[PDB]
């Protein structure tokens, strides 16, 4: 989620 | 005097170098109004930040503006930072140097934007951003060892021989107490207690934060619980109602050691201290073994620290010794390490200053730490 | 200078915003004469309004305007209005602002034809409508607190925790002295007094306003009334003659807190309080528990607060305190908290001009109020 | 022959394995008489329980058993277990096989308190609870897909990928096709209708599911219905009456894609199952964004189902297609699934047996299932 | 066997159970002499009450024991209950249950006295009270519609759905056939008739009863009848013509302002009776109005009341105003079929009740 | 008719000998699912092998069974070799001979117990355990040449003068893809991209084959490139944009100090393995330098090796890196051209050789 | 009573 | 409402 790509 | 925040996902921990606690411990959430006001000759200003949007928490939308240590939203972040140095500290930045910190292997653009932040809106002389495990060493003292820093979205395994941090050995996982409170929050659900929004989230993470301890035998505890036994512990809700837990103090915990339960692929935190111990050289494991140091608030149940000697224990060689090194007062240790490492006059020199930031922009801070 | 009118559908409250009690205290009720008069003087009038009616009230037909909050009779209510301006007040409408009231969850039509009517006949420079419960937490001087409204008509709740209203916890029930004056002129025939007409409306309502008094527990009063005790109380009518009722007057209150006897399946008065505070967060129970503000007429018999207070005991948690607040001066407290209201320098640019009704017409109020 | 009965918390839909329409379709209330019975000689038994409730309405209490899913009062849920297998279908459970039904994240007592009612109070041979949103799967024949349910009290995504669910992506929203009926009937009073209780709660369901349907572009459709324009719709109350709902017509399931309107914090559900793909692996939201399943008696709106295409759009990838699966006999979908799973071969070692139960208690839905 | 004794305001109708029309139909007057008498050798005793005081008329002073359905004097009304039981029923009340009755919304010291009278002056062993309208529809076989009593002091509407009463929408009015009697002899002194004493007004009686019906539209009446006559003979040879005020008299029950009654006619406490039921009681309410009573029995009334409640219903709703031809005595029917079923033999107030409790037991049952 | 299968840590390829190209190739991947299957009908097989696994990455958790060369577990290699004969090309192990391989200095519990699966469960008629470098050289059809194969696992240098293998002058490196991809998914994290599990690795390995190249000047591309900016696109639907780390992810082997190795670069020990030879081979052993593997198949990987093996080599010596472009299946390629041969037929080891001394036949017949 | 519809 | 505890 937070990140750009995965989680 | 510079200063030392502890820029975290859950509480900000802040304050003057040269102490040993901080003067400003308020968790970071900023909270706006969801209702409709009509009290018209009052005070209700727009946004709440702090553990004042805590405690008028029942109207407002909790929102935490980091999760799993990156800074999602800068806006209610720079809020954050503004309340910090002027309500809970009194102090005007312009005078004094700042001390941030960060996850390892996080984005670059975090760091560039904190520093584009603290100089180009706060204008402080000079700042430095560390890397949140080697100042729990140097909180500890220590110049060996294989630190595992462990609050609210992230997880490291920063092992440091001696001086000489082994880049291509460290181990990050986003697994921390934020996960642990939504599995309880949705484990709860099982028993009958329903717990929703983020103002109920905030009573779910008090629940956890003085019932939840980590077993040492899980299948035992399991079986032990089954019978009609002692575990249970009533809770009281604070509109009145009383909430009792019996099973699910260490199946909330447990997640740190079997990550399966929240659906994460990963390894227990047991087995990514040992595959960072095991990426280290053989001359370095030995005394690597021995120096276990624990750090953050999600390392602060009344289990782990014995059960984590088990359970590396169980796969290490036999005859070598292992000492968790877990000081009670470790909760605040990456303030305290900063707050060490800023009154040296060693690192008076490590400093990015104000004249050579606008000389290579914040991209300097790439090359600086 | 302001007018606070607290329009209401049993008495007609209206004076001078500033002030702390209104200049006209007197019914809304329109007589009509249905006898025939023979005098050829003057002798009669037309159509007597306030006070008027309930002098000649003997050869006069009293009718209420407004029924249940909602106004039904737009020709006397105009009446009623010019009578509060012009009669009993003796001011000009044109050079004074007005700020009226209005139940929670009402009709659409009531705010846009008061708004017409006070805009395009009695031609007022502003206005503004308020909604009731809001006004009393505004007289009591607090602003956390969950009101509780009564008087002839209406019985609403309105919580309310730092000035943010909770619109979708606001519980509305028609329970009020006008539905208890036709059960106690009701349960008055099994004694053997019969009073029919609108003149003898009139009389039962004096007879419920200083003889009907509410029970503690009333399983025990209906037990101690079995016996002839000193329940009973003599009142003459405006002839002569006695009546006593001993029973019958702590029945007709005790419809409020079980609406079963007038064949309602609501729940009491305590239930939808109850009920009121258990929609809302569990941060704001604990401080809606202990302010509980009564308002409005029917909330002056003697002992309704304990009976509140022992009847919401019984449904909070035990660990949590109550504390029904009821001023002794609570009857007015709908305009105290208008005078209050509008005589504030905060307010002053929320009222609803002239030029904003010359440019959308009465739908202005939807959107401003 | 097994017995497929599907206790929703509005709807009984009961019936025979092996078919494709449920047999018996009543709502589930049990109506208490609240008057003076004064006849002799008369069919007022006790206690009136399904569709026969719903012929004397205007006399009856009308108490739903199961609210947002979980069980509140078990005598009459009994009560309409017992009506369902006598009164209408005819058949004696000591003869057949029994799946049952459930919400997803409910209490566990749930399980526990129905199998033991279904094994000591009924003597089924067999019985086994499933949960509902896997048997819209079964129902649509694909193994692939997240299933959207709705209809009174519940509304839960649960990701399925290759007959493997992930249930650390489930999430599930109380906001189903109750809260719009009392939504709708507190949205009704602003025009001038006050339906109050619990036998005006089934006229405004009976408006609700054949007037409302969903808008597509609501701040377009808010600004077209201001206009005196095609919209409102007369409808013929059971006494004689017409009421004319222009504008709340697609207010009332525009709540379900903004749930702030009775204050809930959650988002719509549009985005509990954006959310609940993006929980899910980098493989499996492929083919997860192509399959939306709908299921519930709250999907069937004339909208919706080319509204969720629209919104879910807004915040997927761009080159990522998107198919609401709308089998337009939905409202069955979770019966006929469930008629599909009990008519295998395979399924049939699955059943929790008596020999089981008396051996395990009721404890042993919680291990299987 | 059980007693069916409908002991109304105007008249005594009482009988035996079971049968299907009451044996004892005479008015409830107890007429005292006025005059002296000076024949010795006669009889002449103390007082007549029943039919024997309309014979013996003219030498009386016929006193009402019955005032708007409440009794007002308790020492002739035990006369009426004696001779109901003796002399024209003849029967021992020692060996009989009875079934008395009353109008709703009444004070409650008529269900007490009455019951105290019934143990401890007849000695019945078990009694019991019902309510007019109840009995009015246990008549017609029905267990839905709603009622309108008249005759002799009340008007009420009680509203049952399925045999659940609906106690908070019972409408009571007291503008009954004594007070459109008072109306006639009252309207009629303007045409020259000067009708004054108990005797006028037991002739004002009959001159109403078989004179005078309800108009259907008024004012066309009062405008036809400006062009309809008729006659009535006096018991002395005289002949006396109306020919407006027959149906101004009646019009009384649905504009009730001819008497300074503040309260709505009989249209309009009906449609208020059934606006205070709920939505899924009104559409059945309006398909069944049941009527009893002696008043209803004009040759106007039951197309009136459908043409003035149907301009006050939803035009979506149809209306059947049920007027049984033999309505007079449906309270009485109702009596004997409610006193016949076996469902009803647990539900009298004995005599042991009455010895453990008192008369106020009456309150607690029925 | 001959079995060639090459067992690399990365793909097996298989297929017949005297072929031309492999019969099919597939990763050498065993994944387990780890999630709760409810349904009946399917959710089956409780393992997935090869291509089904890397079909299903989501559910499953991907495993190799092979690290840096040597098996580690051997249940599921017996699934892979299982499948690989039976699924993939239909044909049943008894009837075939069949070539193996492996990678020079592995452990010899590898042989043996290679040796006891591939006769003690498929009864082989006849089997081989090649070394992977030679075959590179019997592919090129030369005797004369040093190997640098790189897979998956290893990274090895084999110098051969004209047979005669010389064993004092051949090294192993193990920083292979592998190694590499693990790099690339922790130098992706600076972007902002997070790849965590296996599944991921599966993408991450995707994203290395196709937009990585190796640089020539190193630091003139990382001045340069502060536009080599690409976009890849993410399963599902999400688009990343890796500009800088797509050079600096294969500068790995030639500078091991990124990921923590004390060794030297790919340039360095081929240049070591050359000078351990003697003095007169290193005339030709420089002007003929095969390379093979799929860890060679970036675009600039041999002339990086042109440029600066010349870097460290005497000026009066000429520098010949073969690059074929069919090189990925060029051990595969040695293999069926050795296997077809009749000097070769008399070399294999029959079941009857096995049947006495066990299996450490291998370590005097390979 | 006296609303639009109901009561 | 209707839970046990919260709602
Ligand atoms: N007494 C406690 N026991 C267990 N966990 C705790 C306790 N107190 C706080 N926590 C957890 O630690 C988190 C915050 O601790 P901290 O180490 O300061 O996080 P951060 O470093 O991001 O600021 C909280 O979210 C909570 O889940
Ligand atoms: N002292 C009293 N005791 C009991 N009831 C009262 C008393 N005073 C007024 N009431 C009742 O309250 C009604 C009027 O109260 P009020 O609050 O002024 O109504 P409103 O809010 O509409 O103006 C009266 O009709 C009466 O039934
Ligand atoms: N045609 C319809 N249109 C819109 N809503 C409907 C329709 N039919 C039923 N509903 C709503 O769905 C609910 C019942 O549907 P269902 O999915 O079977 O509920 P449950 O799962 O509890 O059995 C009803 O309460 C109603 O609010
Ligand atoms: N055919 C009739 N037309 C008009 N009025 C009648 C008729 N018959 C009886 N009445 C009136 O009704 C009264 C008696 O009717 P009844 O229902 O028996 O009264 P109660 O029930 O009190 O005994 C008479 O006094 C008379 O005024
Ligand atoms: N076209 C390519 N470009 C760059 N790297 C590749 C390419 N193809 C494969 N690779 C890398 O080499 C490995 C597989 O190649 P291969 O030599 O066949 O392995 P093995 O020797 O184990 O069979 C993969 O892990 C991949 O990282
Ligand atoms: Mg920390
Ligand atoms: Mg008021
Ligand atoms: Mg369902
Ligand atoms: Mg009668
Ligand atoms: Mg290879």
């Amino acid at each position: 989620p937070a990140w750009l790509a995965t989680c | 005097t510079a200063l030392v925040c502890d820029n975290g996902s859950g509480l900000v921990k802040a304050g003057f170098a040269g102490d040993d606690a901080p003067r400003a411990v308020f968790p970071s959430i900023v909270g706006r109004p969801r209702h409709q006001g009509v009290m018209v000759g009052m005070g209700q200003k727009d946004s709440y930040v702090g553990d004042e949007a805590q405690s008028k928490r029942g109207i407002l939308t909790l929102k935490y503006p980091i999760e799993h240590g990156i800074i999602t939203n800068w806006d209610d972040m720079e809020k954050i930072w503004h309340h910090t140095f002027y309500n809970e500290l009194r102090v005007a930045p312009e005078e004094h140097p700042t001390l941030l910190t960060e996850a390892p292997l996080n984005p670059k653009a975090n760091r560039e934007k904190m520093t584009q932040i603290m100089f180009e809106t706060f204008n402080v002389p000079a700042m430095y951003v560390a890397i949140q495990a080697v100042l729990s060493l140097y909180a500890s003292g220590r110049t060996t060892g294989i630190v595992l820093d462990s609050g609210d979205g992230v997880t490291h395994n920063v092992p440091i021989y001696e001086g000489y941090a082994l880049p291509h050995a460290i181990m990050r996982l986003d697994l921390a107490g934020r996960d642990l409170t939504d599995y309880l929050m949705k484990i709860l659900t099982e028993r009958g207690y329903s717990f929703v929004t983020t103002a109920e989230r905030e009573i779910v993470r008090d629940i956890k934060e003085k019932l939840c301890y980590v077993a040492l035998d899980f299948e035992n505890e399991m079986a032990t619980a089954a019978s009609s036994s002692s575990l249970e512990k009533s809770y009281e809700l604070p509109d009145g109602q009383v909430i009792t837990i019996g099973n699910e103090r260490f199946r909330c915990p447990e997640t740190l050691f079997q990550p399966s339960f929240i659906g994460m692929e990963s390894a227990g935190i047991h087995e990514t201290t040992y595959n960072s111990i095991m990426k280290c050289d053989i001359d370095i494991r030995k005394d690597l073994y021995a120096n276990n140091v624990m750090s953050g608030g999600t390392t602060m149940y009344p289990g782990i620290a014995d059960r984590m000697q088990k359970e590396i224990t169980a796969l290490a060689p036999s005859t070598m010794k292992i000492k968790i090194i877990a000081p009670p007062e470790r909760k605040y240790s990456v303030w305290i390490g900063g707050s060490i490492l800023a009154s040296l006059s060693t690192f008076q020199q490590m400093w990015i200053t104000k004249q050579e930031y606008d000389e290579a922009g914040p991209s300097i801070v790439h090359r600086k730490c």
